[PDB]
């Protein structure tokens, strides 16, 4: 190819493959001047680097410590390919390879506040009752920093929903089902919120679920 | 080179219990202001039999990945190194060496 095109996540482990690239030679083979050895002759950005290439198979493989999304997203590298084992007077050839960042869900959803106070009106519904709200420094739109909540506690008969106003990522509470003050003037509540990503290393069941306190009277 | 003494591992037990068995350590801040990268080669990483120890590359720590026999792999030569944080000679390599620990588990047999 004139131009080679990857795509690699970020923050997985140093040595993973990135792609192979692959060339020919039209003069009689097995040797010398076929042999062929290929090599990085830079990087952006300039210093340290980032990337290793075998050199008799054209593999590129990860060696910094950390390709990290959330600051960097690309890697533009030139590449290059010589025949007589790379000796002196073999023939050499540029190239281009672009490596692509993809973002896995490595960022929670961040509250400023974890307990909140409301009240409502017995016999309403339509009515929403607490909005709450998150950063996640996933990338904009993607399943890693869209948000899902839950109601956790303390609607034991299903007065209250939650849903998400998407554009904010804020997390709407409503009465579905009505409250009767005649039974109960206050109830305490708990909820929480995720990603509708999944997360790693054992974080699924509930350490990827941040929670807030809620109080509603009636 | 100099007959430096082994790291054990006893035959047929799971041996993840002991990972990390070895490290290699340095630093570079005070003397020189760079960050340090750690390296192994030889058997059981770089020459058969293949997969044996791994080693991550920030930290220098050695784990075992296999059960394990004397009745079949007798000793590994393994060497450390270490490089700065763009790719240069600091630090002087050493060995390292890794025995199989033998208890009774099979009968002798013919020549």
């Amino acid at each position: 190819e004139e131009t080679y095109t990857f795509t690699i996540f970020e923050n997985c482990r140093v040595g993973t493959t990135v792609g192979q690239v692959c060339a020919t030679d039209k003069d009689e083979p097995d040797t010398m001047h076929t042999r062929l050895k290929y090599s990085i002759i830079g990087q952006v950005p300039p210093s340290p680097t980032l990337f290793s290439m075998h050199p008799t198979t054209g593999v590129i493989t990860t060696t910094s410590s950390q390709l990290d999304r959330e600051l960097i997203d690309k890697y533009q590298l030139k590449i290059k390919v010589q025949d007589m084992d790379g000796q002196y007077f073999g023939l050499q050839t540029t190239s281009t390879c672009i490596i692509n960042i993809d973002d896995v869900n490595d960022h929670l959803p961040t509250f400023t506040r974890t307990s909140y106070v409301t009240s409502v009106e017995e016999n309403t519904v339509d009515v929403e009752i607490l909005r709450v709200t998150v950063e996640d420094k996933d990338l904009v739109n993607t399943a890693n920093w869209r948000a899902n909540y839950t109601i956790l506690k303390g609607n034991e008969n299903g007065n209250f929903k939650i849903v998400t106003d998407a554009k904010t990522n804020e997390g709407v509470l409503c009465v579905v089902k009505p409250l009767n003050y005649e039974e109960k003037q206050q109830m305490i509540l708990q909820i929480g919120v995720v990603n509708e990503a999944p997360f790693s290393r054992e974080a699924s069941p509930r350490s990827a679920m941040s929670t807030a306190t809620v109080t509603v009277n009636v | 080179a100099w007959i430096t003494a082994p790291v054990a591992l006893r035959e047929g037990e799971d041996l993840s219990k002991k990972n990390p068995i070895a490290k290699i350590h340095s630093d570079l801040a005070e003397e020189r202001g760079l960050k340090i990268t750690y390296k192994y080669t030889g058997k059981g990483i770089t020459e058969p039999p293949f997969g044996i120890f791994v080693f991550n590359k920030d930290t220098g720590e050695l784990n075992v990945t296999s059960i394990l026999d004397r009745e079949e792999t007798p000793f590994f030569l393994l060497t450390g190194y270490a490089l700065d944080a763009r790719g240069n000679n600091v630090e002087k390599p050493l060995e390292l060496r890794i025995k199989v620990l033998d208890i009774n588990d099979n009968e002798p047999v013919f020549t």
